[PDB]
RNA sequence: UCAAAGCCGGUCUCAGUUCGGAUCGGGGUCUGCAACUCGACCCCGUGAAGUCGGAGUCGCUAGUAAUCGCAGAUCAGCAACGCU
């Protein structure tokens, strides 16, 4: 917890700092903090969602600048098609080989538009490699919506 | 507790820690370990990080607690349940 | 309401202590169950019922941390 | 729970029947009946109208009673504590808050028990 | 496969297969469809292998709608046994189409594509059947 | 001659000053105080309605008035109801009655029950007709407080001719109900 | 000039009570650099369970058991209702 992410308080050393699950905060934009009521440091982004309703506590807040270059990364995911009929829906594994990944916003169905939605997990959370695995994992040629998740 | 004659007890470091934040008028955070140092009423908006025995626990000081030993707000033991 | 069916009614005097505040209304404390106290009202007599409290005498809305406490404290 | 100057509290003396109130105990009751010219062995019976209007306005003006009391009680609690003190994280969780030991019989607060 | 949650009659008559359609002619939802030409008791199975047919021809991209609901039952006595001893239970449930009624629709963009899904489903139906547009 | 006090303050000043408040073509588009209800619904009595007999001693000394026993609509397994069992007495007061029992209330009991921080001026239906409610019946001295064994409460309704929350609240301020200001 | 139970008198009159005192709110004192975690004491308020305790079980043969208070050590302070 305050051994990777965390080490940039203007202040003084010595973090409480936890990353909320509201907008995935660890790239190096535009964030702040809150000091959470029993739990720490809320570290929040400036295109949060629940970001109004935290500066109506607009006094538990505190400057943050956020360039701790060595950690970890909180993770975001892609909408990915299946086609569930014996192939396509293996082309995951086909393109996972290239890929490991962890699970954030996976859900299957079909009586849908038109494509088993499978919705797909990804573990790449950097600027400029993007479309590369958005390429990577683009076999079923009706690649039409491509965009990740927030 | 702590007999009025005697006035407040607040660790001398914490206060020329905060004395100073208040008359250059920031408030960036304070790195102070005691904890037990009473809160007066001087930096309702300053943000200590007291309890290091095992965290940071920032805390926002306000109106409603001064008075209180700092350390009631950095609760040292842990229970979940079972 | 019908003569039977209902209870006893006459005008009693609603008397605060609090004020002397002085009312005369119908109610069923009457010579049935009135306290037996009367007096006269105008051109006639009524038994009283006494009250605690009244509208007159009441002290609602018609008629009436801590910096501070730790700073008288701590001067 | 009905009035503050329940004219029948209880019959018995006075002393002993102003302290069925939330702000009235013993002393309390015996310097009011102290400041006031009341008996204190006299029981409530025997009481007049007058007697309660001195006890009523002498109450209301010098101390505190029931619903201001117990509303200030409630008030100290949440407000004046927090949500996340410490004595309010254990008013919270239904536990002794001055410091007490919590390992074997803290059952006031904890409740009869619920033995796994 | 397509079910209703219920009917208020399990049992019964077999659906008239007469008549050129009334409603259900046209588009109404998309830009190309399938339009019927013959009398037929479309099923589960036949709808939900044609959608699936044009799901597959073209994939992510597009819409589909199934303008109609199979929940006509038609019932089935058990094999092996004697006429008589009461109305079978009911086994199929299917969608009385008359000519004329539009049976799937769906929204792509190359018409080409969508022409071809559809007569995968079209393959996939018991009856002859036409492609139809929204613009006419 | 001998109105009711409340009554003829209401024609002698109430209605010019709600005719100032609201300047209204007609006089009589006047509000003006239709009726009071005290219902004392009693679910308790379905169980056993040996309670509906003190509900009803409780409204007849109060109100002046025999109550209705509102038999039930309808059967509720949850509340352990059938249909035409004794749950309610419901007392309707007109004119002079209803205006001696409005003194009475304003002037005795709203300030004799504990802790009265006021009754909330937000309890309109929409139509100027307010509703409140209560916890016992020790607040009216009609009763006799040894012969209380029970508490039972009520819900007291005033219904008059006004067409909106703003003008049922002048009339009901005007005759001197305790509306905090929230 | 050390008690307490005790003795005399008064009151309460069998009630969850003027029993019980916990818990909790407030206000304080003392110690100590310092009483948040985590002290004791005081005051005001609150006034919980508990109506003599299932199976079972313990100590005691006389200045004993039962009860009453007192002192000491440790100790700044006390969590001592303990121990001697």
């Amino acid at each position: 917890s305050n051994d990777d992410t965390g080490v940039a308080v203007p202040g003084a050393p010595g973090v409480l700092t936890k990353l909320a699950k509201c907008c995935t905060p660890v790239p190096g934009d535009t964030i702040m903090g809150f000091v959470t009521r029993g739990g720490g440091v809320s570290v929040h982004r400036t295109d949060c969602t629940n970001a109004e309703s935290l500066q109506q506590q607009s006094e538990r807040i505190i400057e943050v600048n956020w360039a701790p270059s060595p950690s970890s990364v909180f993770l975001v995911a892609i909408q990915v098609e299946a086609l569930d009929r014996h192939r396509l829906l293996s082309d995951v594994t086909r393109v996972l080989a290239d890929e490991k990944v962890n699970i954030l916003s996976a859900s299957v169905t079909t009586s849908n538009d038109r494509v088993a939605i499978s919705r797909f997990t990804f573990e790449m959370g950097d600027p400029k490699h993007l479309g590369h695995l958005l390429s990577v994992v683009r076999n079923v040629e009706g690649v039409y919506d491509v965009y990740r998740v927030t | 507790p702590r007999s009025l004659k005697k006035g407040p007890f607040v660790d001398d470091h914490l206060l020329k820690k905060v004395d100073v934040q208040n008359e250059k008028n920031t408030k960036q955070v304070i790195k102070t370990w005691s904890r037990r140092s009473t809160i007066i009423p001087d930096f309702i908006g300053h943000t200590f990080a007291v309890h290091d025995g095992r965290k940071h626990v920032p805390v926002f000081v306000t109106e409603a607690m001064v008075g209180h030993k700092l350390g009631e707000f950095a609760p040292t033991r842990t229970f979940k349940g079972h | 309401m019908k003569p039977g069916i209902h209870p006893d009614y006459h005008p009693v005097v609603f008397q605060d202590a609090a004020t002397g505040a002085q009312f005369l209304t119908r109610s069923t404390a009457t010579s049935t169950r009135t306290i037996e106290w009367p007096t006269p009202s105008g051109p006639k007599t009524y038994p009283l019922i006494v009250v605690d409290v009244t509208s007159d005498s009441h002290p609602f809305w018609t008629g009436s941390g801590q910096v501070e406490k730790f700073r008288r404290r701590y001067g | 729970a009905r009035l503050v100057g329940v004219d029948l509290p209880r019959d018995k003396r006075m002393e002993i029947a102003l302290t069925y109130i939330y702000g009235i105990g013993r002393t309390r009751s015996n310097e009011i009946l102290a400041a006031t010219g009341i008996d204190k062995n006299m029981r409530t019976k025997d009481l007049t109208d007058d007697q309660v209007t001195v006890l009523r306005d002498y109450i209301e003006g010098n101390l505190k009673v029931e619903g201001d009391l117990r509303r200030e009680v409630q008030a100290d609690i949440r407000r004046k504590i927090e949500i996340g003190c410490y004595q309010g994280l254990r008013h919270r969780r239904g536990l002794p808050v001055r410091g007490q030991r919590t390992k074997t019989n803290a059952r006031t607060r904890k409740g009869p028990k619920r033995t796994i | 496969m397509l079910i209703p949650r219920k009917v208020k009659h399990r049992k019964q008559h077999h659906p008239e297969q007469r008549g050129i359609a009334s409603g259900g002619t046209s588009v109404s939802f998309g830009d190309y469809g399938i339009q019927a030409l013959e009398h037929a008791y479309i099923t589960n199975r036949q709808i939900e292998s044609a959608r699936i047919a044009i799901n597959r021809h073209i994939k992510r991209g597009g819409k589909v709608w199934i303008n109609i609901f199979p929940d006509r039952p038609l019932t089935k006595k058990p094999a092996e046994t004697r006429m008589g001893s009461g109305k079978g239970s009911p086994e199929w449930w299917v969608a009385n189409v008359k000519p004329g009624r539009v049976l799937f629709e769906l929204s792509y963009p190359d018409e080409k594509t969508a022409r071809d899904a559809l007569t995968r489903a079209i393959h996939k139906l018991p009856i002859k059947a036409r492609i139809v547009t929204r613009e006419e | 001659k001998a109105l009711p006090r409340l009554k003829q303050r209401y024609r002698e000043e109430i209605r010019e000053a709600l005719q100032q408040e609201f300047n209204y073509a007609n006089v009589m588009q006047i509000p003006g105080v239709v009726k009071v209800v005290v219902n004392m619904g009693v679910g308790d009595a379905a169980r056993d309605a040996k309670l509906i007999n003190g509900a009803i001693n409780d409204l007849a000394l109060i109100t002046g008035q025999k109550p209705e026993v509102r038999r039930a609509r309808k059967s509720i397994a949850q509340f352990k109801l059938r249909e035409g069992m004794p749950i309610g007495a419901r007392v309707t007061l007109r004119g002079d009655r209803m205006w001696e029992f409005l003194d009475r209330l304003i002037s005795i009991a709203l300030p004799r029950i504990r802790d009265f921080r006021g009754l909330s001026p937000k309890q309109f239906d929409g139509t100027g007709n307010y509703t409140f409610g209560l916890n016992e019946q020790s607040m009216f001295h009609e009763i006799d407080v040894d012969s209380i064994d029970r508490p039972r409460g009520m819900d007291i309704t005033v219904v008059t001719t006004a067409t909106n929350d703003a003008e049922g609240r002048a009339l009901l301020r005007a005759l001197g109900f305790p509306f905090k200001e929230n």
